[PDB]
């Protein structure tokens, strides 16, 4: 949260950009890996009362 | 110009290193479809989904 620096770190272009790009796509990913194992149901069975 | 070489030669090595770890992602499912192509085409496939 410095000013100053944020100013100099500008001037390294797309790389903070391409940075947090990536750590989105491992994020989103982590999601679609828990519907792939679990999610393949397309009704929530019920166990009988028996 | 050592700063410019410095940050060019950064940006493509990063780059590089991108493609690299994007074109195993790409092998993978490159396996996957010469597998399904081996059992589902050239056979019948009994392992389920």
């Amino acid at each position: 949260d410095s000013t100053e620096c944020s100013n100099l770190l500008l001037q390294y272009g797309s790389f903070c950009t391409q940075l947090n790009r990536a750590l989105t796509g491992i994020a989103v990913e982590q999601d679609k890996n828990t519907q792939e194992v679990f999610a393949q149901v397309k009704q929530i069975y019920k166990t009988p009362p028996i | 110009i050592d700063r410019l070489i410095t940050g060019r030669l950064q940006s493509l090595q990063t780059y590089v290193t991108q493609q690299l770890i994007r074109a195993a992602e790409i092998r993978a499912s490159a396996n996957l479809a010469a597998t399904k192509m081996s059992e589902c085409v050239l056979g019948q496939s009994k392992r389920v989904d």
